């Protein structure tokens, strides 16, 4: 699979989120910071990622995220 | 507050692998119901309470006392 | 085509009997609301099993239970009601949907061992009026197109309608006002010919078209030549006794919010002054003589105004058909 | 056997049942055919001074003999729409109550065990 | 028959508002199955309640003992057992208040 069609993905992903606001979905948008997400909105973050381009994520490595390049990265290196 | 910071990421995902397991309710609503059990309850909870919330949902994660359908 | 005359109960109080609480129900209040003619897409103008009644109060005894609430009544009518009560003349005065008269009695109670009074449900003696079927009653004249004058001054395909009568149902006929709505009006029972056209489908249903308070008189506005009727009885001449029959018939309803139907005017154009005669006849005496200042030989002089039907040109023929049509719903 | 005037233990959640007041709870009269109140009707009950109906669960008097029994008379209210007012009853109550005809699911999911 | 997966269907046919199943075990004698159904409004949750008691009793179960909707005076309150589940059907307003999915989940964890 093309990993900037998993970028894409994840983009759309969090875009498709209405908790979310889409101000900036940049490659190091971290949740509690740059989106203001507690670990509770992570986990949801990291589940509605997992929906769509995922569902084989482990929750050691999905816990530490906090970023989507590093979530980009991770989909490109899992497929 | 709770007995560990992990475990209740670790409870919020065996959560999700249930409700996405769901076979007849509405998995939404019982997502949003799981939600709600969360955000409104590990906010600012006391330590002890915390304890006592947590083996509540080791008990449900256990499902000893209903399945839910 | 008649008048109704209705009971309407509304709710009756409870019981008891318990040591301890009180009554039940309260009485609630008759109310009549008129509706479009989508009342009367459901049948229920040919409802009448005499009147209706409302719900009663509750006691409840165990253990110590007062009871339950009385029930208002409302009574609706297909196309148009006007409301009337048992005191000889009538508070609300409106034919136009939407519109609500209220009559309240209640305050119900108990007898005697706890909380006090004697009594049953309440009652009171309502007369709905639809003035005419629906709106007005059409009268025509040996000349009467007024089907295909309503067909082709409207967008909308006359239906079936019914009112609350002993009588048959007459047929009535959309007519649109050009603003986001339509009215209707009413022809003669069953074949719609005109009443003055030798024909009401029955001498009751001929009696039933005549005790319309609003009555509307179609004729031929075109030349007699060219009337679509042989032998045609000439448009000034027909025009004259129609009028002057529905004049004399009553002189206030003759200064009351009655008109004349401008018909055959498909045939009519923009410049054959059809228009102008219908203003011509509606401005004058129903006569030659158009005003008459101290001697003159009707009741009244300078009358109301005529309704327009087959519509055509632009000069206003829509809204003057729209005010006729407000005219007659207000009543 | 919950006859004139009885006293109830009811168990429920509801805030005027827990209300301490001057008094505990009292019946008054009950839905019966006889004047005998046993398990499974409608009664009278005093909660701060209030008339209110009431359903009474689990009695003391020995009833049928396979049967079970507590030691006292427990109750749960209703509304006068006649759903439970209160949330719960702690103390478990008998499976055989909902055999009687008439109101018992709003009552048989809402307490905490079955005695 | 009218099994749970005839219920599901029954209560998509209806259009269920929210529609909460749960599986009883054998832990408790009280049913096979809880439902919990909350619907637009009173009328229409009466008659959904209707409507489900019509299909379950002409389906089949002859022999089965008979449903009365219970709940019928309570206008937001309603239940009705079934011959091995129960349904109840309240308001989402009135099932939250009752907290009762979570109530039927904890055997001896609420207050
Ligand atoms: C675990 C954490 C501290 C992390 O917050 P952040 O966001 O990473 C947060 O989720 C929290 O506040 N948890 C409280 C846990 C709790 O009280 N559970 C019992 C609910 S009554």
């Amino acid at each position: 699979l093309t990993l900037e069609g998993i970028q894409d993905r994840v983009l759309y992903v969090l875009k498709l989120y209405d908790k979310i606001d889409p101000e900036k979905l940049s490659v190091n948008s971290h949740f509690m910071k740059d989106l203001g997400l507690d670990s509770l909105d992570q986990v949801e973050i990291i589940m509605a990622m997992e929906d769509e381009f995922g569902f084989e994520i482990p929750d050691i490595d999905a816990e530490k995220l906090m970023c989507p390049q590093e979530i980009v990265d991770y989909i490109a290196d899992k497929k | 507050a709770p007995w560990s910071r992990e475990a209740v990421l670790s409870l919020y995902r065996a959560l999700l692998r249930q409700g996405r397991q769901l076979r007849y309710t509405d998995r939404d609503f019982y997502f949003a119901s799981i939600r709600r059990e969360f955000r409104k309850n590990q906010k600012l909870e006391d330590a002890e309470a915390r304890e006592r919330q947590l083996e509540k949902g080791l008990v449900f994660l256990n499902g000893k006392l209903g399945r839910i359908i | 085509i008649d008048k109704l005359r209705l009971f309407t109960r509304g709710g009756s109080g409870g019981m008891g009997y318990p040591r301890l609480g009180g009554e039940g129900g309260k009485g609630g209040d008759v109310w009549v609301v008129a509706q479009n003619r989508m009342t009367l897409k459901q049948l229920k103008d040919r409802y009448p099993r005499k009147r209706f009644v409302a719900g009663v109060g509750a006691n409840s005894k165990i253990s110590a239970l007062k009871g339950s609430k009385g029930k208002d009544c409302e009574i609706p009518v297909p196309v148009g009601i006007s409301v009337t009560d048992e005191n000889g003349k009538i508070i609300g005065e409106l034919n136009k949907e939407n519109d609500r008269i209220l009559v309240a009695q209640g305050g119900l109670g108990g007898k005697l061992l706890t909380n006090f009074l004697p009594l049953k449900g309440q009652k009171r003696i309502i007369h709905l009026d639809l003035k005419l079927i629906a709106d007005v009653g059409l009268v025509g004249f040996p000349n009467a197109g007024k089907s295909s004058l309503l067909s082709c001054v409207s967008h909308a395909k006359p239906a079936i309608a019914d009112y609350a009568f002993t009588t048959l149902k007459p047929e009535l006929g959309k007519i649109m006002y050009s603003d986001f709505k339509q009215i209707s009006v009413a022809d003669l029972p069953g074949l719609i010919e005109g009443a003055h056209m030798n024909k009401g489908m029955g001498h009751k249903f001929l009696k039933h078209i005549e005790r319309t308070r609003q009555l509307l008189f179609v004729v031929d506005i075109s030349g007699f030549q060219l009337s679509s009727h042989t032998q045609y009885r000439t448009a000034f001449e027909t025009i004259i006794l129609l009028t002057k029959e529905l004049e004399l018939y009553k002189e206030e309803l003759q200064t009351k919010p009655a008109l004349l139907a401008v018909n055959k005017m498909d045939l009519p154009d923009a410049q054959d002054k059809f228009h102008e005669l219908m203003s011509q006849l509606q401005n004058p005496k129903d006569f030659l003589h158009l005003f008459e200042k101290n001697m003159i030989p009707e009741r009244t002089v300078e009358f109301q105004h005529i309704i327009p039907i087959s519509a055509v040109t632009g000069e206003g023929i829509e809204e003057l058909k729209n005010c006729i049509r407000k005219s007659l719903d207000e009543q | 056997a919950i006859q004139k005037m009885t006293r109830v233990r009811v168990v429920d959640n509801s805030a005027l049942g827990n209300s301490p007041y001057h008094r505990a709870p009292r019946c008054i009269h009950v839905y019966k055919k006889n004047g005998v109140g046993k398990v499974g009707d409608q009664i009278l009950l005093a909660i701060k001074g209030q008339k209110k109906k009431a359903l009474i669960v689990g009695h003391c008097m020995p009833g049928p003999r396979m049967t079970p029994r507590f030691d006292s008379n427990n109750v749960v209210l209703i509304e006068d729409n006649g759903n439970p007012v209160g949330t719960r009853i702690k103390t478990p109550i008998p499976t055989s109550l909902r055999k009687r005809e008439g109101e018992y699911s709003k009552v048989l999911a809402i307490a905490q065990n079955f005695v | 028959k009218f099994d749970i997966d005839m219920m599901v269907s029954l209560l998509r046919q209806e259009n269920a508002r929210d529609i909460c199943v749960i599986q009883v075990p054998p832990e408790m004698r009280y049913t096979d199955y809880f439902v919990i159904v909350s619907g637009t409004s009173t009328r229409h949750l009466h008659a959904m309640a209707f409507y489900v008691v019509k299909m379950y009793k002409h389906l089949k179960c002859k022999r089965d003992p008979h449903v009365k909707i219970e709940g019928k005076d309570t206008d937001d309150w309603l239940c009705v057992d079934f011959g091995s589940m129960v349904i109840h059907l309240m308001l989402p307003e009135t099932r939250e208040i009752y907290e009762l999915e979570k109530l039927w989940t904890l055997r001896s964890y609420d207050d």
